[PDB]
């Protein structure tokens, strides 16, 4: 499938989506350190087989 | 669940394997989960989650 | 069987600069209190200096206010040295406002009963277009020594105000210290000595105030030096948590709606060790909770793996 | 404003006449300052009979 | 294969620490080794550290 730049990120808390706008891009002016998401992104990988 | 067995079994298959069947087995399951849900028990498995 | 010194003339010679002298000194103590005072004066002295700053239409240090001839990164670096002094207060937020083609000095601030702008000529920046206009919330705390900007984020926990530019904190008013003991004979004593401690302020510590709080530390340090109780600590902490640690985190973590967020502020519930044990019974009877209001709480408790309302014949233990 | 005074201080003595005292944790530079200053007084200006 | 790209530009401001290589114009290389307190610096009779 297509990879999406959505701000919808599996298994992340609001703690993350704070430096992030609705679209999924970090705000200008935002002071960030290691680990912080600059651009939320997700790739299609279906039927996992756990 | 497939736990240390090949396949996992339809909830009906399971009933016949115990002679007390149906909704009954469907409830034993839920209470057992419920049991592993809170703490003393809850702590350890929790940490596997991201 | 000993003597003890004291301080005769303290001689200012500038707002910035002054020679304080210490007369009754025995053989060699001159350099002894003298070096060990320079040592505690250049470091350990109290000071207030601007810590954070929000400026009108600017988002981070690396930008450009329209109509000013400095860049935000330079304007910060002018405040670092803004020499203020305040009294009863510990952190005071001064405000700066001015327009029109004209050098904005330190004097252009607004005064507080505690604010003393020890240098009002001090350049902050220059405007340069008739109706170009700046306004700012300068924030001053007061601490000890050198807290560089960077270390001032590990406390994070929502400093989000994008506007707030943190400046490196240079909290100290010693510029440079120099003692010299020239010998001084009180008329009769074989040989006692003087101690001229020349010092260089930013203007915001009065020599006497200093040299005193200096000597003070030396005492409290030497205090523990006097007797030596071999002292130690208990140690060996606990490796037995009863519950799942999850119940020691605050209700914010539940990442919930605002009307449901303050409402647990209300009914006295911070940690989720209390939300865990309050039934659905408890909730219509709580100020402002309903079908849409409480459906919300049964779903974020579902996701993390807990439930509403249960027990634990032991909450919360034990330190 | 307020300061740091040490903890854990173990005087380990070799023979009754000789001894070695260790003393942490001092604020920065405070080892040299207390150290040298106490050395000066221990050596030079200490009442005795010879 | 590519749909859209987000480039984020960061401004890290690096101070100075042991490890940095520094040198004068005369082929005198050298790597800052310890960062000392003003207290510990060599000073002259005018008090000004180096």
């Amino acid at each position: 499938g297509p990879e999406e730049i959505t701000a919808d990120i599996p298994n992340v808390g609001e703690a993350a989506l704070s430096k992030l706008d609705e679209s999924g891009i970090v705000y200008i002016g935002a002071e960030v350190t290691g680990g912080d998401i600059l651009v939320g992104k997700v790739t299609p990988k279906g039927e996992t087989q756990l | 669940f497939g736990i240390d067995m090949n396949t996992d079994y339809t909830l009906e298959e399971v009933g016949k394997q115990f002679d007390v069947t149906r909704e009954r087995i469907r409830q034993i399951e839920a209470k057992a989960l419920r049991k592993l849900r809170h703490p003393s028990r809850s702590e350890v498995l929790r940490s596997f989650l991201d | 069987e000993f003597l003890k010194p004291r301080l005769v003339d303290i001689e200012q010679v500038s707002s910035t600069h002054a020679k304080v002298t210490l007369e009754p000194l025995e053989r060699g103590f001159g350099h002894t209190l003298g070096n060990a005072l320079r040592r505690i004066l250049l470091s350990s002295m109290p000071g207030c200096a601007v810590t954070e700053v929000e400026i009108d239409g600017v988002l981070h240090e690396y930008s450009t206010k329209e109509g000013v001839q400095e860049d935000i990164l330079e304007i910060l670096l002018n405040l670092k040295g803004l020499a203020v002094r305040v009294q009863g207060k510990d952190e005071v937020i001064l405000t700066l406002n001015k327009s029109g083609i004209g050098p904005v000095t330190a004097a252009d601030i607004t005064h507080d009963g505690d604010v003393e702008i020890v240098k009002p000529q001090h350049v902050i920046c220059h405007l340069t277009d008739e109706n170009a206009s700046i306004s700012m919330r300068i924030k001053v705390q007061r601490g000890r020594g050198y807290v560089p900007a960077s270390t001032r984020i590990h406390s994070e926990e929502d400093e989000r105000p994008i506007g707030r530019l943190l400046v490196d904190a240079c909290y100290s008013p010693v510029e440079r210290i120099a003692y010299n003991v020239e010998a001084a004979r009180v008329e009769q004593r074989t040989d006692l000595d003087k101690l001229v401690i020349e010092m260089e302020t930013n203007g915001t510590i009065d020599p006497e105030e200093a040299i005193r709080r200096a000597a003070t530390i030396l005492a409290e340090q030497l205090e523990a030096f006097v007797d030596l109780r071999d002292v130690r600590q208990p140690e060996v902490k606990e490796e037995k948590p009863e519950f799942d640690p999850i119940l020691l985190r605050p209700v914010d973590d539940l990442e919930l709606t605002v009307r449901s967020a303050n409402c647990l502020k209300a009914e006295a519930i911070h940690y989720i060790g209390d939300l865990v044990q309050r039934t659905e019974v408890e909730l219509l009877k709580t100020p402002n909770l309903g079908k849409k209001s409480l459906t919300e709480i049964k779903d974020v408790l579902a996701s993390r793996g807990l439930s509403l309302g249960m027990r634990l014949e032991n909450w919360p233990p034990a330190s | 404003t307020e300061f740091l005074k040490p903890r854990l201080v173990d005087i380990e003595q070799v023979s009754s006449t000789h001894a070695k005292v260790t003393l942490e944790p001092l604020e920065r530079g405070f080892g040299h300052t207390l150290g040298n200053a106490l050395r000066r007084i221990l050596l030079s200006s200490m009442p005795g009979c010879a | 294969g590519v749909l859209k790209i987000v480039k984020v530009y960061l401004a890290v401001k690096r101070r100075i620490q042991p490890g940095d290589k520094m040198a004068g114009r005369h082929g005198n290389k050298g790597v800052i080794s310890k960062i000392n307190p003003i207290e510990d610096m060599p000073y002259d009779e005018n008090g000004t550290p180096v």
